[PDB]
């Protein structure tokens, strides 16, 4: 009883939104090293090193 | 019956060969900013 179930809720919330959070920065952050998807040979990279 | 036959005979011949290109740029980069405002 030391706190109301409002506050414990309202924590909890911030705490799920929080794990929330990390796992989409986790994925984004993964992605910035592009795997090639399968074994073969690659051609050339149709992309420059610095474009967007 | 006649014909234009040509009496064959072994040359000195050189075996060189001429592959058509384009040149390119080794490499290549772009710069781009990173952040915004203004250029000084």
């Amino acid at each position: 009883q030391a706190v109301s179930k409002q506050q414990y809720a309202d924590a909890n919330a911030a705490y799920l939104q929080s794990k929330a959070a990390v796992e989409q920065a986790r994925i984004n952050l993964r992605y910035t090293k592009v795997l090639s998807p399968i074994s073969g040979r690659i051609g050339r990279s149709a992309v420059t090193e610095g474009a967007l | 019956p006649e014909v234009g036959i040509v009496t064959l005979e072994a040359q000195t011949v050189t075996l060189n060969t001429e592959l058509p290109g384009r040149t390119n740029a080794f490499r290549i980069a772009e710069v781009r900013p990173q952040v915004n405002g203004i250029i000084l």
